[PDB]
């Protein structure tokens, strides 16, 4: 278990998603045409996990570019590492989805799909041991929301053995393009609770008061919120991405963070927060990473209790001061750290910093605290679904109110499972 | 002599056994590239060592040993490392895919595609021995592949080799060097499975192990590389009288009879003294009577627990370097009037003692200073049953709530093998309870 | 304190020191080794057969 | 900020260390079930010592010494004395005691029999040291507290548990003249309040009718007993080097003969404290045992005597 295949699809799918290839390929000394120019060994020990050996020893992506529409993709390829990407990759439709699950996920991206699914047995096919796949998308659009999960589905039918990993924006009112968002999330919920291994709940609201509240930054645009994705998904990634002594696959992974299988979404977290001269100490970090103020996923932990943790360090510091930071935490929060799973928060160090921090701090939770972020949306959803309002763009691509009465019954279940491990 | 075949399944069971096979070629001054120019016999030989070591015409000195991981990438460090020719290729087997910390996925799902090449590699050792006596097993009780894999090998072990004995070298789990969040199922589920299959079984807290790294060789953060090579100095200390000229100890079968009166109480308490740092300037040499009496001190134990709150079915003093009866004899005088050595009363209230001359070889470059005299106790006290407790308690925390139970289940294992292995478990603290008190 | 069966030799010696007197068969495994797979296999199936009636609701919903 | 857990609700004495620890904001509680403490406050039966001193970065310490129930039951006290050759058979402050599992006057116990026909069956002591005026029974009651590094700190404060009754040799049915207990006698509390006679009266009453001190006459019997007892079990006790460490509070309960000879009769692993000392001895148990291992932002009396020989 080595290769992990990447997929991107919709606007912001492909946004974040160009984004990761942009901050990893500089991590790994890979630069815009493909080539090779770093100096360690370490950048090239696991770099099969990501890219794949062309002639003349570069390095192309095994990332897949899917929209319905060419707009953002042909944004990605005149971007900066554009060029670095297999041109077959590129599989996109031309009239678009409209921000329409139904669009992506039941008629235009039905037509599109088959053709999507030949490059991923493409790049499947000439895998060594391919150990997963990981999806960049949005659940508020068309395209990543309902093409995205549609996708999953179908993965998860040729693929069943494989472990499907999620980076799923969540929509909010403060940075919102359509109203019928809560209504194409919560359909995606629905989707992601059966076919995912994990999904990192990368809420929008959360980056949004990030950049405005902890970063001074007036006005956002959607770069300042995906500098923050970026840096997270390379977080994520790290483990994987080099050693250190660290023997893990996804499953292994999977396995020790999910105790519930239904229950596997996850709120990332960064430290520091980024838009610096003095580094941060070990005890700063291990504050940071676990501050509300820093999590990706607008819950607040303190109303839920974490069921695992996964903290991953960045840089060149003492491990002695890690394990009495990292234990410093847990002892003095104990009431948060749920008792029935022994030993639940678990931590690496990589040497290797990223580009910019001298050290750095990425958080992954499993908290049933994300309650909080299911009953947001299953409140919006409501407001709307009550008077069955916007429903005519759903029921005009062949739909059901029954669909949507499922959705919502699914995912007041989803928080009511969290919810009884709370109290537990 | 009588050959024994060393098993390695899992990380931890092959890197132990990478840092103990150096160690012996140490010992016996066998090289990397397999010649020993001490021995004279080529070709062959019914030496002690040759029960560890087969020979070959051109003069090399092979392990009999057995390397097996469901993952490339450990066994690949010793394809590639110092020690590369010393093994066949046959002997170092792997699969693609690991059990994912799964014990489920270790012994079901990947064990049985891989169980039938192994037993054949291992035929293939067996074949090469004129009276074969029998495994040594090292695995973890954390790992997917360490606890599932080596449980299905232990079940077939018997099958095929019923006349055989095997031992166990078992790494129990420890959450300051542990990812591995799901460790209490693990170790619970291939203790069940392995304990009529297991003769006698010494266990390993990686926290002790640990411990001592820190508090006697002043290692601030101790590395695997840190704890396998204190493991292996263990580890070579009970074997030494399998690979020596010796009266005490000279096959596996002597290890049972002499350690576990109780067939299924067959974990013995290994304690070491003395673990001295190389770095250390001035070192003032510990007498007899001190790492004697470093035997009795639960700091320099492989588990941690208190062996006066419970009662011994057997003690067995294995000492390394410049010792002799007397002095032995006096320290235990001493020691007697002073601790609390309680025995059950069945058992004879002695010690079976063992002094090999050779002081105890340190790796060069490595923790541990070169010492005059060392000692391993091997007792079998009633106090480890502290570790089932401590192990049992994390497993009915977890699985009260159900909590990853769908990851072993998800590969076709059932859910009453879970209560099935509790049970034993709960039988197990009770036999050791009983004898104890 | 008795100190008996001494025996020496030129690497070592050795002696005891006395203070005070007082399995299942290859049919069963490869059976249920098997009997894990049928669960597993059966756990499979019952995951295409409700992935077959999800692609069998997208058609109705085209349709 | 240090953590701690409490396993004994019954426990009158830990109920209040449990109050004084809060009251500093220092000291959090947790659940009962947590493993992430500093100290535990625990059970009386089947305290799970084998979990103890295994959570990484915490140093965790104990109200209770494993294997201290070897003092504590009368059937392993009186086997104690006798095979122990620090106590040996001929004790001159233990009473002459044997064992039978289920001036000639005995006592059975574990239902208490005082008879010469007929557990324990112990010399009963015939001519005590009976208090005037009343002509009436006692025993004393003492506390000593065992921290960490295994210092004797004895209690300066003790009690006399009085007897109301008149004291009869020939009537031995009649309960409350031989038996001194405090819930038996509940005359109760017409020469002291509570049949609780505390130690400044006691000294006076000394000087007063025979002459003598406490101090002199009682306590340095008491002293050299309680030393005696716990030094001889330090070896199978003691948590030093250990990775877990135990403190906790006895209670030696003692009798005084009419020539002044104090005699041990039961040493109390889970005592309860008199109404009046609880908020001192209480807080002497937090600042000795507890604050000494936990450092936050005298009324013992140590027992140490190395005479050579
Ligand atoms: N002493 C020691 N313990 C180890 C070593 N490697 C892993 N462990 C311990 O073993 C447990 C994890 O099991 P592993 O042996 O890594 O797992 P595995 O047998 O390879 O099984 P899979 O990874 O599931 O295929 C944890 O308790 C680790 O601390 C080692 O080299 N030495
Ligand atoms: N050998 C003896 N001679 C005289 N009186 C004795 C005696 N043995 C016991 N007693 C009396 O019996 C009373 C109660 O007995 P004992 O002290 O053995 O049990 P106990 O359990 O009530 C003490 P506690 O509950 O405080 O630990 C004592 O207060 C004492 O006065
Ligand atoms: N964080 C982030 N969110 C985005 C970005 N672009 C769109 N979104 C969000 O995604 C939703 C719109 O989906 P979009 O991806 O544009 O539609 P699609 O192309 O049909 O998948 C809204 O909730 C937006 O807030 C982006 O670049 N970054
Ligand atoms: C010990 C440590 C810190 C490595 C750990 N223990 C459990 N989890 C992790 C970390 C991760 N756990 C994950 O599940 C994880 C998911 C991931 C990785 C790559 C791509 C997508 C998801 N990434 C991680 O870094
Ligand atoms: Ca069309
Ligand atoms: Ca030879
Ligand atoms: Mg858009
Ligand atoms: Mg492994």
């Amino acid at each position: 278990m080595r290769e992990i295949v990447h997929i991107q699809a919709g606007q912001c799918g492909n946004q974040i998603g160009a984004k990761f290839w942009e901050v990893i390929s500089d991590e790994h000394g890979i630069d815009p045409t493909g080539s090779y120019h770093g100096d360690s060994d370490l950048q090239l020990e696991r770099i099969n996990v990501y890219y794949n050996e062309a002639t003349g020893n570069k390095y192309v992506p095994r990332a897949i570019l899917v929209d319905l529409e060419p707009g953002t993709m042909d944004s990605v390829r005149s971007g900066p590492f554009g060029q670095i990407f297999r041109p077959d990759n590129f599989v996109f439709g031309q009239s678009g989805a409209g921000n329409n699950w139904a669009k992506g996920h039941y008629t235009e991206g039905a037509e599109l799909v088959d053709s999507v699914l030949d490059v991923v047995r493409k790049e499947s096919e000439s895998c060594d041991c391919l150990q997963g796949f990981q999806l960049t998308h949005s659940l508020g659009g068309g395209t990543g929301s309902g093409m995205g999960t549609l996708l999953i589905s179908k993965i998860r039918e040729e693929y069943p053995d494989r472990i499907m990993n999620t980076f799923s924006v969540m929509p909010s009112p403060k940075v919102s393009d359509t109203v019928v968002e809560p209504y194409n999330a919560t359909l995606s919920v629905h989707q992601l609770v059966e076919n995912t291994d994990e999904t990192y709940c990368i809420d929008n609201e959360a980056l949004y008061d990030i950049c405005f509240r902890t970063l001074k930054l007036t006005t956002p645009t959607y770069g300042d919120l995906n500098h923050l994705v970026s840096a997270t998904m390379s977080g994520v990634t790290t483990c994987l991405r080099f050693p250190g002594q660290l023997n893990a696959d996804l499953r292994k992974l999977a396995v020790n963070m999910v105790p519930f299988p239904r229950l596997h979404f996850f709120m990332p977290g960064f430290a520091p927060l980024t838009s610096q001269y003095r580094a941060l100490t070990v005890p700063e970090l291990t504050q940071q990473m676990f501050d509300s103020k820093n999590m990706m996923a607008a819950c607040d932990p303190r109303h839920g209790r974490y069921l695992t943790v996964a903290a991953i360090f960045r840089g060149r510091m003492s491990m002695k001061e890690v394990d009495e930071q990292m234990l410093n935490v847990q002892n003095k929060n104990s009431s948060y750290f749920v008792e029935w799973i022994p030993n639940n928060v678990k931590t690496a160090v990589c040497d290797i910093p990223p580009r910019g921090l001298k050290m750095s701090a990425t958080f992954i939770g499993n908290s049933t605290a994300i309650q909080e972020l299911f009953k947001r949306i299953s409140e919006q959803f409501t407001a709307m679904f009550r008077r069955k309002a916007f429903l005519h763009w759903y029921t005009g691509e062949g739909m059901d109110e029954m669909e949507f009465t499922e959705a919502e019954s699914n995912m007041n279940d989803l928080v009511s499972e969290y919810q009884q491990y709370q109290d537990a | 002599m009588r050959e024994c075949i060393s098993i390695h399944v899992g990380q931890a069971g092959v890197q132990i056994g990478n840092a103990c096979w150096e160690l012996y070629c140490l010992e016996h001054g066998i090289q990397p590239d397999g010649q020993m120019p001490s021995d004279k016999t080529i070709g062959g030989g019914d030496d002690s060592f040759n029960t560890f070591f087969s020979e070959t015409g051109a003069g090399k000195h092979v392990p009999r040993a057995v390397f097996v991981d469901l993952e490339p990438t450990v066994i690949d460090e010793v394809r590639t490392g110092t020690y590369r020719q010393l093994f066949h290729p046959e002997q170092l087997i792997t699969g693609k895919e690991d059990a994912a910390n799964n014990y489920a996925r270790g012994h079901y799902t990947i064990g049985k595609e891989i169980i039938d090449l192994v037993l054949d590699r291992i035929r293939k050792l067996a074949d090469q021995c004129t009276g074969l006596q029998g495994f040594l097993v090292f695995h973890s009780f954390g790992g997917g592949t360490g606890s599932g894999f080596t449980s299905l090998l232990m079940e077939r072990l018997s099958v095929d080799y019923g006349k055989k004995s095997k031992l166990e070298f078992s790494i129990y789990p420890a959450p300051q060097v542990s990812t591995a969040v799901v460790e209490p199922y693990n170790s619970i589920l291939t203790t069940h499975t392995t304990l009529e299959h297991s003769d006698c079984a010494f266990m390993v807290d990686n926290e002790a192990i640990y411990d001592i790294c820190r508090r006697n060789l002043d290692i601030e953060r101790p590395t695997y590389t840190n704890l396998n090579r204190l493991i292996s100095q263990i580890v070579s200390s009970i074997t030494a009288s399998l690979r020596f000229d010796g009266a005490l100890n000279v096959d596996l079968t002597e290890f049972q009879t002499n350690l576990v009166p109780y067939p299924r109480i067959h974990f013995p308490l290994a304690t070491y003294a003395p673990v001295i740092s190389a770095e250390k300037a001035y070192h003032e040499q510990l007498s007899v009577a001190e790492i004697t009496n470093a035997c009795f001190e639960p700091a320099n134990q492989m588990v941690k627990c208190d062996p006066r709150h419970g009662k011994y079915m057997a003690c067995c003093l294995l000492y390394r370097g410049d010792v002799v009866p007397k002095d032995v004899n006096a320290a235990i005088a001493t020691i007697k009037t002073k601790r609390s050595i309680q025995f059950v009363d069945w058992c004879p209230t002695g010690f079976k003692v063992g002094i090999n001359y050779q002081p105890p070889t340190v790796v060069p470059g490595g923790d541990l200073a070169k010492v005059q005299r060392a000692v391993c106790m091997l007792s079998n006290t009633t106090a480890i049953a502290e570790a089932w407790a401590r192990l049992d308690h994390k497993f009915d925390l977890m699985y009260a709530k159900r909590a990853f139970v769908h990851w072993y289940v998800g590969e076709g294992m059932e859910e009453g093998e879970f209560s099935e292995a509790r049970e034993d478990m709960a039988a197990l603290e009770k036999d050791y309870e009983e004898v104890g008190v | 304190m008795e100190v008996i069966e001494l025996n020496k030799c030129t690497s070592g010696q050795s002696f005891e020191v006395i203070l005070k007197p007082p399995d299942p068969s290859l049919e069963e495994i490869q059976k249920k080794l098997e009997a894990a797979e049928e669960r597993r296999k059966y756990q499979e199936a019952e995951l295409l057969k409700h992935l077959a009636e999800k692609r069998e609701h997208e058609r109705e919903v085209i349709q | 900020m240090y953590t701690f857990v409490v396993r004994d609700e019954n426990s009158s004495v830990y109920a209040e260390v449990s109050r004084l620890l809060l009251a500093t904001g220092q000291w959090k509680r947790l659940r009962k079930d947590n493993p992430r403490f500093n100290l535990m406050l625990g059970e009386r039966n089947r305290l799970p010592f084998g979990r103890l001193g295994h959570e990484p970065g915490l140093v965790q310490l104990v109200n209770y010494y494993r294997g201290a129930d070897k003092l504590c039951r009368k059937a392993s006290l009186v086997k104690l004395i006798k095979t122990s050759p620090e106590l040996s058979e001929s004790c001159t402050w233990f009473p002459e005691s044997y064992v039978i599992y289920p001036g000639n006057v005995w006592i059975a116990k574990s239902g208490i029999l005082i008879s010469s026909e007929a557990h324990v069956i112990q010399k009963y002591l015939e001519k005590p040291l009976l208090l005037e005026p009343g002509h009436r029974k006692f025993d004393i009651r003492s506390w000593v507290l065992v921290d960490h590094l295994y210092n004797i700190y004895l209690y300066r404060e003790g009690v006399l548990r009085t007897s109301s009754e008149p004291y009869n040799s020939a009537n031995f049915q009649d309960k409350t003249c031989h038996l001194t207990n405090h819930c038996i006698q509940k005359n109760y509390g017409r020469y002291e309040e509570g049949n609780e006679m505390f130690f400044e009266e006691f000294n006076q009453y000394l000087m007063d009718a025979l002459n003598t001190t406490l101090e002199n006459s009682i306590l340095l019997q008491i002293k050299h007993i309680i030393r005696s007892c716990l030094m001889c079990i330090e070896p199978a006790i003691s948590t030093k080097h250990l990775h877990y460490q135990s403190f906790q509070l006895f209670g030696f309960d003692f009798m005084v003969d009419e020539e002044l000879k104090v005699w041990l009769i039961e040493v109390n692993g889970a005592p309860a404290c008199a109404q009046k000392l609880y908020a001192e001895l209480c807080q002497g148990i937090v600042d000795v045992a507890i604050s000494s291992v936990f450092p936050l932002a005298s009324i013992f009396i140590k027992l140490h005597h190395h005479h050579h020989h």
